[PDB]
C-alpha cells in the first residue's frame, strides 16, 4: 500500500524489512562543509532531477550463478543525466542510497550478500597453475550498469576470502525472511573529490551464499531488482567535450 | 429453573444399596455351606461395589471420601422372623478376624459388637472415614509395597490398601447352633460425599474387581445408524 | 574461515566470550526444530541427543529465522604456546516440507567474539609475499 | 523472535496460540507450607537446576498413528538430575509445565487431543474373546521418557471412552488452527508426598482424533515434540542407594 517517490520516478517498496536499512560506516552522505579551496566555481549541487530513483536492468538468479558486481559511479556513467554530469565535469563527489529486492515464492529458496567495497580491485586468473600478470580488461573492472559476473567467488575474483565480506556494509537478503536490503553509502576517498570515469570508489557486491533452489516446474529463475539513488551528489570541474 | 439439589453429590450417591447377603443354614443334605464361606460364622469385608450400579457410579471420580451407614435385615429365606439373638462384628481393618465359631476375636472388646433379635428392628451402626490417607482412591497407578523395583513377579498392579473400610462377622449367639435356617441382608448408605477428580465413564464391561480390566471384544456405547445421513 | 581466526594468528594469547549465529536458508514453507548445544572444554562429545539436552542447549524452531546466536560463555589461552569448547547441532525433529517445497536446506553459521574479548602477545605467522623479479 | 529460556536449556516458542494456557483445575502448583510433621529434615526444594526445560526423543505422527502416552514422574525418572532426586530420595512432590508442539506444513492435517489423565491405570486383552486377568508389564504401566503407544485408543487402554477424555485438564492441537499446546499440573494425590519410582500421580495423552492426511510427495511424518518442567519439585526422603 505504499509507494515511495522522491523525483520523476517511482518505486513500490517493502521497507525496512528483517533489519531495517544499513548506513555504512554509521555515517549519512554528506555535503562537504570542508572542501577544499574553496573557491567560487566551487561544486555544483543538483537534484532533485539528477539524484532521482534509476532501476538497472534486472539480473536473473540461477541455480548456478556465482555473483555479480557493480562498480560506483560506473553503473550510472552512462545512464541519463547522473551520466551526463559525470561525463562533462572534472570533479566528482557523491553518496548513494543502493536498495536491492528479490522477487521470490514462498516455495522458492536461497541467501544473498549484499555488500560495499571500498576500491574493489579486481585480479584475473594468471594461468590456472602459473604467473602470467595480466590485467582485467574494463569490460570487468568498469562493466557499467549491466554489471559482471564472478568468476571464482570463493575470492571474490581479487584473492581474498568472501567469508569475511561482512567486514564490509552489508545486508542479507533470505527468500525465507526477507526480500529486499538497503544500504546508505557515504563518499569515501583519500581525497575530497576525484575523477568520475576513472576511479570507481567502490563496488556492490550480491553473491549467493546459499544457492537458489525450487523443486520442478516453480519459476527456474528469480529476478533481483537494484534500485539506486545518488545522495549528496557533487560536481566541481566545469565544462568538458568526451 | 429453580432447584439443582438432586445433581448434588449427596443426591447422587446417597441412598441404602443392597450391599450383601449372608446365609446361615441349618445343618443337613446341603450345599455349599458356606455362605460367605462360614462353618457357622460369616466373615464379610466391606465392599461398597456389593451393589451393582456403584462401582461405576464411583469410578467417575478418582478420589472419594464418605462415611457409611449400614442397617441389617435378618430372616429366615422365606423372610420369616424368629426369636434367634445375632451377633454383629465390626472388625477394623489392623484387626484379625475371627476363624471359628470359637475364636477369640468374638470377645475381643476393641472389635465393637452387635447384639440384636431378629425380633428387634435391623440394626443400624455409622462407620466413619477409616483410610489412613485423605481419601479413597479407585484408581492407583502404581505399586503399593516400596520394594525392589525391578521384580514384579506378583501381578498386583492398581491396587490400593489404604481403601480397606474393615470387616462385618456374622453370628449367631451361642456355643450350640441356631434351629433356625437364616439369612442376613446388608444394606449401605453412603453418607458425607466428596469426590475430587472426574473420569470418563467406564465404557466397557467389567472383567476383575481389582483393575479397569477389559476384552478385546471392544464394543461402542451405542451405534444404531446405518449411516449418518439417516435417521429412524 | 572468519576474520577473527586471521587476526588471532597475528597474536599469542586470547581470552573472552564469543557469538556463533546461524542463519536458516531454507523455503518458507519448511519446518523443523534442531537442538544446537555447547560443551564445555575437557568434555566429551555428548553420546546422542538425549544426553546433549542435559546440558547448555538451545532448541531452534523454524517459527524463528535465525535469531539464534549461541553464546560461548569463555575461551582461553593459558596453555598453547578435549582442551576446547565444543558445539553441537542435532535434529530434534526431521525436516519437514509440503509438496513443492526442496527437500534440502542450507544453514550459514557467522561468528564473532563479544566485548570481553582481548589478545596479548602479538606475533607475525604468514603466507608469502612476493619474490623480487 | 521469542526465545523462551529458564535454565542451562533454551526452548524457542510460539505461546500463546489459539486458547492461552490450560491450568488443570484452575489450580497453579504450590510448595508445601502445609504438610507434613513438619520436620527439619523435611522438603529440600531446589531451583532452578533439577526444574528445566527437559525435551524428550520426538515422536513420529503417522496416517495410522493410534496414539501416545506418558506416565508422571516415570518419565523423567532417569532423565538428568531429576532422575537423580527421585531415584536417592524417599518422598517426592511436584508439579509441571507441559508443552506439547507439531512441526507441519499448511498442507498437512489433523487434530490432536493432549490431555492429563490422574491416576491413569492401564488395562491390557484378557485374550480377544475370554477372561483372563493378566496385568501389564513395566514397559507398558511405566514406559519411562520414551512413552508408550496405545492398543486400543478408543477405550484408553483401560475400558474407558476416550469421547469423554475431556474432562481432564486438556488442549487441541489442530494443525490448521494451531501448532502447539500447553498444559499447566498441580501435584494431585490423596497424599502430599509419595514414592516417585512406585507411584505414577497422572498419566499424559496425546491421541489423534482426527487422522493425519496430507497428499502424496509431502512429508509423511509429523514431529511431535515434548518439552516438560517441573515446577515446585519437593523432595523429602533423604539418602539412598540404588
Amino acid at each position: 500500500d505504499r509507494v515511495a517517490q522522491l523525483t520523476i520516478g517511482n518505486s513500490t517498496i517493502t521497507t525496512q524489512e528483517a533489519a531495517n536499512i544499513i548506513v555504512g560506516y554509521g555515517e549519512w552522505p554528506s555535503y562537504c562543509s570542508d572542501s577544499d579551496a574553496t573557491a567560487v566555481d566551487k561544486p555544483t549541487r543538483p537534484d532533485v532531477s539528477v539524484n532521482r530513483f534509476y532501476t538497472l536492468d534486472t539480473k536473473l538468479w540461477e541455480k548456478s550463478s556465482k555473483g555479480w558486481y557493480w562498480k560506483f559511479p560506473d553503473v550510472l556513467t552512462e545512464t541519463g543525466v547522473f551520466g551526463q554530469n559525470a561525463q562533462f565535469h572534472y570533479l566528482y563527489r557523491s553518496g548513494f542510497c543502493i536498495h536491492v529486492q528479490c522477487n521470490a515464492s514462498k516455495f522458492h529458496q536461497g541467501a544473498l550478500l549484499v555488500a560495499v567495497l571500498p576500491e574493489y580491485v579486481i585480479g584475473t586468473v594468471a594461468g590456472g597453475t602459473g604467473t602470467e600478470d595480466s590485467h582485467p580488461p574494463y569490460k570487468q573492472t568498469q562493466p557499467g550498469a549491466d554489471g559482471f559476473e564472478l568468476q571464482h567467488p570463493y575470492v571474490l575474483d581479487a584473492g581474498i576470502p568472501i567469508s569475511q565480506l561482512t567486514v564490509c556494509p552489508h545486508q542479507w537478503i533470505n527468500l525465507r525472511t526477507n526480500n529486499c536490503a538497503t544500504i546508505i553509502v557515504p563518499y569515501i576517498n583519500a581525497l575530497p573529490f576525484d575523477s568520475a570515469l576513472n576511479h570507481c570508489n567502490f563496488g556492490l557486491l550480491v553473491v549467493p551464499i546459499s544457492p537458489l533452489d525450487y523443486d520442478q516446474g516453480a519459476t527456474p529463475v528469480i529476478p533481483i531488482t537494484i534500485t539506486l539513488a545518488p545522495m549528496c551528489s557533487e560536481f566541481a570541474g566545469l565544462r568538458q567535450a568526451v | 429453573s429453580h432447584s439443582t439439589a438432586e445433581t448434588t453429590l449427596d443426591s447422587f450417591f446417597s441412598r441404602a444399596g443392597l450391599v450383601g447377603e449372608i446365609d446361615l443354614p441349618l445343618e443337613g443334605t446341603e450345599r455349599k455351606r458356606a455362605r460367605l464361606t462360614p462353618n457357622g460364622y460369616a466373615n464379610w469385608d466391606i465392599d461398597i461395589t456389593g451393589y451393582a450400579q456403584m462401582r461405576r457410579k464411583v469410578e467417575l471420580f478418582t478420589y472419594m471420601r464418605f462415611d457409611a451407614e449400614f442397617t441389617f435385615v435378618a430372616c429366615t429365606p422365606t423372610g420369616e422372623v424368629v426369636p434367634q439373638l445375632l451377633q454383629y462384628m465390626f472388625v477394623p481393618p489392623g484387626a484379625p478376624k475371627p476363624d471359628s465359631r470359637e475364636s477369640l476375636a468374638w470377645q475381643t472388646a476393641t472389635n465393637p459388637s452387635v447384639f440384636v433379635k431378629l425380633s428387634d428392628p435391623p440394626a443400624q451402626v455409622s462407620v466413619p472415614f477409616m483410610s489412613p490417607a485423605s481419601a479413597y482412591q479407585w484408581f492407583y497407578d502404581g505399586y503399593p509395597t516400596f520394594g525392589e523395583h525391578k521384580q514384579e513377579k506378583d501381578l498386583e498392579y492398581g491396587a490400593c490398601p489404604n481403601n480397606m473400610m474393615g470387616t462385618f462377622s456374622v453370628r449367631t449367639v451361642g456355643t450350640s447352633k441356631s434351629k433356625y435356617p437364616l439369612v442376613v441382608r446388608i444394606y449401605m448408605r453412603m453418607k458425607h460425599v466428596r469426590a475430587w477428580i472426574p473420569r470418563p465413564m467406564r465404557n466397557q464391561n467389567y472383567l476383575f474387581k481389582a483393575n479397569p480390566n477389559y476384552a478385546g471384544n471392544s464394543i461402542k456405547p451405542t451405534g444404531a445408524s446405518r449411516t449418518a445421513i439417516t435417521t429412524l | 574461515s572468519t576474520l577473527l581466526g586471521q587476526l588471532c594468528g597475528y597474536y599469542t594469547q586470547w581470552s573472552g566470550s564469543l557469538e556463533v549465529t546461524f542463519m536458516f536458508t531454507g523455503s518458507f514453507m519448511a519446518t523443523g526444530k534442531m537442538l544446537i548445544a555447547y560443551t564445555p572444554p575437557g568434555g566429551p562429545l555428548p553420546k546422542d541427543r538425549a544426553t546433549a539436552m542435559l546440558g547448555t542447549h538451545v532448541i531452534w524452531d523454524f517459527g524463528l529465522q535465525s535469531s539464534v546466536t549461541l553464546v560461548i560463555p569463555w575461551i582461553s589461552n593459558t596453555h598453547y604456546r578435549y582442551t576446547t569448547g565444543l558445539v553441537s547441532i542435532w535434529y530434534q525433529t526431521n525436516y519437514v516440507v509440503p509438496i513443492g517445497a526442496p527437500n534440502t536446506a542450507y544453514i550459514i553459521a557467522l561468528a564473532a567474539a563479544q566485548k570481553n574479548f582481548t589478545m596479548q602477545l602479538c606475533k607475525d605467522a604468514s603466507d608469502i609475499l612476493q619474490t623480487g623479479t
